């Protein structure tokens, strides 16, 4: 009716309710472990960029983005969409790794033929060495990574924990490594292949942590937008209540006045 | 060998006795494609 | 405390003798049967002398077609309770003036048990069908039907007969005339006028709900939206020390289900366990009553968590060779649960011994 | 009801011993502060320490009456209310007692109220004495008032209520205010028809309460006794 | 100063003496050692603070003695203990896996992880 | 109960019951889909799948309704092919193979059918 | 424009061309399935390929179907 | 003009001489307080022996208790307002003919002061009031329910209550009953047959802001809601040429405070910087107008 | 049809499809965002609520009560305006710019007027 179809209606918003409820709290749960990996992470990262920023090391061109297979994580997608997208305008001709389903569609939208490696099984889990480390050996092989003296990688660095701003870090290759001014105050060895083996491994220990901070602003994200969810369905639900009280007093009447026709005749 | 393939082999391997958690275990195995794409076109995506 | 031999009810929905609270719920989920379980738990009772204990059951067939009710005689005196029975018929075809005034009638003879000082029950199924007899009426006498064309002052019928139904004092003896007033719903629509009114009237409600009912519990209650306003002071002293903490674990369970379809806390989780099995041991099958010496054990068990280590499926073979190793163990134990009618507690020690034994084989 | 003169021309606040009362949502003098929140919150308890702050407060008195009264719950409250001594037998008796069942005819129904009210203006204008006045559910009043109008033959108006439901009310609720010597006042029960408080008996009723007193249940479990929830109490007493 | 560190932990992200397996063969860092970088190879670690020593094997990764005297050893994972008697059941199969099956390489390295726990 | 056989009341309970959760999981698939879906979830969705079109069975009448003549099941085949599908005898079995069957004969028939 | 799930024919194919009985004999199936999955699809779930068959298939007949003011056929 | 002394209802909801325009919002909102303050402010000219600017102004109290009326003329007396006043009652308790022809009666000696070519006011508190009062006679003459059961005769009543206020000519003295109708929606319900039979005879309404209510100001006033067309050629030159369309900017603002759950261009920024500061610049307390 | 153009027709039309959906998906885009649905369907929106901000003309006889002077536009002009901004044409200006004004050329110039 009215009364059954308003009242069919608000108990739709009921569930969507229920649902964004559901979410946005065992997001909560998920995201307490992601920022656990995150700071573990960050702690490695740093003694590893210790040798860079003290090197000096200085910087086609790459470009590596960084999204879950999973979407429901606000504008991770589309705010990183367009940090991308600023960088295919600094060069459009920049072959473009996207690791998540979700970058893919909205950047294949932009460009579509500039995708080049891409990536399923991202959102299953937090980052992890063993993904990393697969990713960037095929990077290597089938990119050519070492090849560009610019590669940039982008991620969702979770600014605050209400807020992410899509962020990029260079990905330090081999040619960087060799014309970094500090690397003789190191005591660098012929007798070692550390160009060769360190692109490698920072190709991968910086992957890691983009990726652990992408990760952490995606169940953040998640969290944040299913609790938004839950109040805009608030509101619904009072303004189709409102409806369902007047549509029952409104068939009360009409049955009265049913009533009222019947003695009448 | 790779120095990344090395590194993941023997990351692998020290996930072999009893003390081996969970955990562990999922930070080094994990299963996922790679979808190769081209200049739209695409490679098809086959186990990482 | 009236006792219904359905763990449940008698301990999450506590019942007394005098008291008027409404079973409100759709027809034929054995809404019937839910009523005819309280009368068989009752023949134990009835055994016992008193006569206060002696439930002299009346059972109001309101809109009720001959064949329906020819089950409902047989089933009575199959389970050996149509001997302090009564049944007032007033069937489908049967004319409208007596189905109004069959309520009013019935409960004169109430009136006669709880004058004696005995107590005894009166079932009004469906008080509905009551109504629609006296629309029949009114319609016809030209009275104008009130809201959804049922009479207004059908408030005023239910009023009066609803509070015929006392717990009389010493002044008048101690006798009662406890009732159970059974109203029909096609939704659950409480804000159908009809409802509304009866709702009102009653002191405690039953909310009994299909979603319960495909989900294996048949007969099926919905106890989270069943209350009590008469509360605990009509409950075993020895069944309310055990099952306080039972409603605390469902209502958490009740919350905590609505995060149970993933990855949950530890403490979510818990609560899981325990309910779970909670829900299964709180199953029921129409017309099985329990003695309360077997009411009071099995909620201490689900309290203790001990349900929780035997496996869901395992509930129910876990129930009747529980009972059986208790009685075995001690049913020395069980009559003094009877007998005292009080958990000493030596006795609770004793029996959360038993009870690890027991779910240890 | 009482002349422009002999209705308030300025209120003030009638004093209670519950800080609680005095602060957030003030009683008036004449005014009608209409209880919300059941027995759970101790409510029939809160009424009962009203009684004997009344008493200290001004010399007053109370009557309860109840209309629509569940007589289980007609006899708790008798029950109750000797022993906490508001009703001492062989000592003094501030509140009178009127209780009117559901099960007394409509006409009675609507009539219990009306009496309650007599005695009520016998002590604030023939003892001088403020009183307070408890009502039961003003909805089973409404219900009484509906019965009767439909029995009488007159076409019920919106949601089926009378077509008198303004006036009834209007003299009922004009009869409790401040004349030169005492003041009624009167605290009643809202029984809200499914919080449809849009229905007429509702927003009719709220049209007549000067404040409300919402006690919550989850503050009484907060362990707060008042139960009063100030953020759902308002009063336009608090200016 | 020193860090040595996983993603997953911060092992001694201060300690006195070091003893590395690296690309030249093994390295002991003790107080000032001038700075260096050398790729860790998977290994078999001794860290020393103090006379107090922990036994760590180790993935491979970096090293860095930092101008900072920070001696930055950055790894996958690592204490020696978890690592070790069904790895030696396991990887005596690793051995014989090599005969059957870049699985070759593989193998390969499972063989010298084995030499390096058998270093233990 | 025995009424109508023990184990007849038994395959019942545990159909009801199955179909039940699926009603229910829509509203999570609706959303989620997979998310919050365990393995258990999934198989119970396919089980009530199995279950959902294994009531559908030919009407001797259809001839321009379907065209498809009526299938009489036994009251013993009956009991037996719905306890199957819920042991998950019949769990390798498409939802498609219980589409328009009758008996077990005719499960485990349109089962074959689907499968050469 | 025609809500084709509130209408039915209950006299069936009997009325129907034989020609139009033959080939009209998935289009309900095909329909109904589009149906389903158009309004699953609109909760915004993830769509594995066995959907977006239906989904793409669906489309076409959607467009298939739409009539024009005073054209008969 | 009319000068009701707020900004508000002088540029935002400009009014002047012989309008018909309605103050429609949630009930006991302190609604009454609203007129009042419009009341107050005109002392200027009230207490002014201009007697074109002097209105003479008729406040009808229907279905408002004597006791409640009472401290309303305490308070008139206070702000020694009663004076240049007249108050018409038909209490709650007083009788459903006497609330019917209360409005009747009040508006002929509206028009008395009018046919002297006089400007008076009337403000109607409440014609919903009325309606039921209306009801109850009808179908105590067993006269049919109307639309929501209130009799379709109301319409009659109330569109003729309503067109005894308007500005006249020079024929007639330029003389003019400024009316002001207070309707209550029962129940907030603002679709409900007695305020849009309202809305569509006068012109403005002056929608209130029960959200802000709640949070505090007396009054709140939903402006966004609240609208008036022929008020504002009644208008101030004054407040017209510095009101430079500030409804507009303050409904830019609207706009603006509408998205946010969203990315703020500067520009935005600037108008919800002066929107929000505009908007506490309008905040005024009873019983004080500017 | 051509009765009064085909061509009218069809963009009145496609005006219409596109008002369509741009309602039905009020619901989801209010609860959630517009973001969690697809980026076609984002444009579709997108140009929906400019064609809906468009079709504001401020009347020439209330230009008093508004104060805004009013606007009149001719049903050639019509056809050209709408057919632009289906094609998305104007679809990157303001949409205050078309909020509360008349003609195509009148968004244009205010979008400048907004620039400044």
């Amino acid at each position: 009716a009215t009364l059954k179809e308003v009242e069919m209606r608000l108990k739709s918003i009921k569930n969507i309710e229920k649902i964004t409820k559901t979410m946005k709290i065992v997001a909560s749960t998920r995201l307490s472990k992601a920022e656990k990996a995150k700071i573990s992470a960050k702690k490695m990262d740093e003694a590893e960029q210790l040798f860079y920023k003290n090197a000096e090391t200085k910087n086609k061109e790459l470009i590596v983005a960084i999204t879950s297979d999973k979407g429901l994580c606000g504008s991770i997608h589309s705010q990183l969409a367009k940090a991308v997208r600023r960088h295919l305008n600094d060069q459009p001709n920049a072959d473009i790794v996207t690791i998540g389903d979700k970058i893919k569609m909205q950047l294949l939208r932009t460009h579509p033929n500039n995708i080049k490696l891409s990536i399923n099984g991202i959102g299953k889990d937090a980052p992890t060495f063993q993904e990393s480390a697969l990713i960037a050996d095929k990077l290597l092989s089938v990119m050519k990574a070492g090849t560009y003296p610019k590669i940039s990688i982008f991620y969702n660095d979770p600014v605050s924990s209400l807020s992410f701003e899509p962020s990029e870090k260079p990905i330090f290759n081999a040619k960087t490594i060799e014309q970094s001014p500090s690397f003789g105050k190191f005591e660098i060895d012929t007798d070692a292949n550390v160009p060769r083996d360190l692109f490698e491994y920072t190709l991968a220990n910086q992957m890691l942590t983009a990726m652990a901070q992408g990760y952490a602003a995606e169940i953040s994200a998640r969290r944040n937008a299913m609790d938004n969810a839950s109040k805009n369905a608030g509101d619904m639900i009072n303004r189709y209540s409102i409806l369902y009280n007047r549509t029952r007093q409104a068939v009360i009447t009409n049955e009265l006045v049913d009533i009222i026709t019947g003695a009448s005749s | 060998i790779s120095y990344a393939a090395y590194l993941n082999v023997a990351a692998q391997a020290i996930r072999s006795t009893e003390l081996q958690t969970a955990s562990v275990l999922n930070r080094s195995q994990t299963d996922a494609f790679y979808t190769q794409y081209k200049n739209a076109s695409e490679p098809t995506p086959i186990t990482k | 405390p009236v006792q219904t031999g359905l763990k449940a009810v008698d301990a999450l929905v506590p019942i007394g003798r005098g008291q008027r609270e409404l079973i409100i719920g759709d027809r034929q989920t054995g809404k019937t049967a839910v009523a005819l379980d309280t009368i068989l738990n009752q023949k134990r009772w009835n055994n016992g002398s008193d006569e206060s204990k002696k439930l002299y059951c009346v059972y109001v067939a309101v809109g009720q077609k001959r064949s329906t009710v020819a089950q409902l005689v047989q089933t009575l005196e199959q389970h050996d309770a149509m001997k302090y029975s009564i049944i007032v018929a007033a069937t489908a075809s049967e004319a409208a003036p007596l189905q109004y005034l069959a309520p009013f009638t019935a409960a004169s003879i109430g009136e006669w048990f709880r004058d004696n000082g005995k107590h005894a029950l009166i079932v009004y199924d469906d008080l509905s069908k009551q109504a629609v007899a006296y629309r029949q009426l009114s319609l016809l006498l030209r009275r104008p039907p009130g809201r959804e064309a049922y009479p207004g002052d059908v408030f005023y019928l239910h009023s009066r007969l609803l509070e015929r139904a006392a717990k009389l004092s010493e002044k008048e003896g101690s006798g009662s005339l406890t009732a159970l007033p059974v109203i029909e719903t096609q939704g659950g629509d409480v804000s159908a006028y009809i409802p509304t009114n009866v709702i009102s009237i009653t002191d405690g409600q039953i909310f009994l709900e299909a979603e319960l009912f495909y989900k294996g519990i048949r007969p099926a209650i919905n106890v989270g939206l069943s209350v009590s306003r008469v509360g605990s002071a009509a409950q075993v002293k020895a069944l309310k020390q055990v099952a306080g903490s039972l409603k605390l674990f469902l209502a958490q369970y009740r919350e905590v289900a609505a995060f149970a379809q993933s990855d949950l806390d530890a403490s979510t989780k818990q609560t899981l366990v325990r309910g779970e099995r909670l829900t299964q041991l709180l199953k029921q099958n129409q017309y099985s009553p329990l003695a309360t010496e077997e009411q009071v054990p099995l909620i201490y068990a689900g309290v203790n968590g001990h349900l929780d280590g035997i496996e869901l499926s395992r509930i129910g073979e876990f129930e009747s060779s529980f009972l059986s190793y208790l009685k075995s163990n001690h049913n020395e134990l069980l009559t003094e649960i009877r007998e005292k009618g009080e958990l000493s507690k030596e006795l609770l020690a004793s029996l959360k011994s038993a009870t690890e034994s027991f779910v240890a084989t | 009801p009482p002349s422009f003169a002999e209705q308030s021309t300025s209120a003030e606040i009638l004093e209670t011993g519950i800080k609680v009362v005095d602060l957030l949502a003030p009683y008036a003098r004449g005014g009608k502060i209409g209880l919300f929140g059941g027995a759970g919150v101790g409510k029939t308890v809160f009424i009962q320490e009203l009684i004997n702050n009344i008493a200290k407060a001004h010399g007053g008195f109370s009557v309860f009456t109840g209309v629509g009264e569940r007589t289980r719950e007609g006899n708790d409250l008798y029950r109750e209310m000797k022993e906490t001594g508001v009703i001492n037998l062989e000592g003094e008796s501030k509140v009178a007692l009127v209780f009117g069942q559901m099960n007394e005819p409509p006409g009675a129904r609507a009539r219990v109220a009306l009496t309650g009210l007599t005695i009520a203006e016998y002590f604030r204008d023939e003892e001088g004495q403020d009183v307070l006045l408890f009502i039961d559910n003003i909805f089973r009043f409404t219900q009484a008032g509906s019965e009767v109008s439909a029995l009488l033959g007159r076409i019920p108006s919106a949601v089926g209520y009378q077509p008198t439901l303004a006036t009834d009310m209007g003299l009922l609720q004009e009869r409790i205010t401040t004349t030169k010597k005492g003041s009624v006042t009167s605290v009643q029960a809202v029984y809200v028809p499914a919080d449809d408080l849009t229905d007429p008996a509702p927003a009719t009723t709220f049209a007549h309460l000067d404040a409300t007193t919402v006690l919550s249940r989850g503050i009484s479990e907060l362990g707060i006794y008042p139960a009063v929830d100030p953020l759902d109490s308002k009063s336009r007493l608090l200016d | 100063k020193l860090q040595f560190a996983l993603p997953h932990e911060t092992l001694y992200s201060e300690v006195t003496q070091v003893n590395l397996p690296a690309k030249s063969g093994r390295i002991g860092v003790l107080a000032n050692h001038v700075p260096t970088v050398e790729q860790l190879l998977p290994g078999v670690v001794e860290v020393m603070e103090g006379s107090n020593s922990k036994k760590f094997f180790i993935s491979g990764g970096f090293a860095t003695v930092q101008p900072d005297s920070q001696l930055c050893v950055t790894a996958i994972e690592a204490p020696l203990e978890s690592f070790s008697e069904n790895i030696k059941n396991l990887l005596a199969e690793a051995k014989k896996n090599v005969s059957s099956s870049r699985e070759a390489a593989e193998a390969a390295i499972q063989v010298e992880v084995l030499e390096n726990l058998q270093s233990v | 109960a025995a009424v109508v056989g023990q184990e007849h009341y038994d395959v019942a309970s545990k159909v009801q019951e199955t179909l039940q959760t699926y009603k229910s999981l829509q509203d999570i698939i609706a959303i989620l889909g997979m998310d919050e879906l365990s393995e258990q979830d999934k198989l119970t969705v396919e089980r009530a799948r199995k279950i959902q079109r294994f009531l559908s069975q030919p009407f001797a009448v259809a001839e321009v309704f379907t065209g498809i003549p009526g299938k009489l099941v036994r009251l013993k085949d009956t009991v037996a092919s719905f306890k199957a599908v819920l042991e998950g005898k019949y769990d390798n079995i498409p939802e498609h193979a219980f589409y328009m069957v009758g008996g077990i004969e005719d499960v485990v028939a349109k089962a074959e059918k689907l499968a050469a | 424009a025609i809500n084709v799930g509130l209408s039915v024919s209950r006299v069936g194919s009997a009325a129907q061309v034989k020609a139009l009985k033959q080939v009209a004999g998935s289009l309900k199936l095909f329909l109904a399935q589009y149906r389903e999955v158009a309004a699953f699809a609109q909760f915004g779930s993830d769509l594995d390929a066995s959907t977006k068959q239906t989904l793409v298939r669906g489309e076409r007949l959607t467009q298939l179907l739409k009539q024009n003011q005073y054209s008969p056929l």
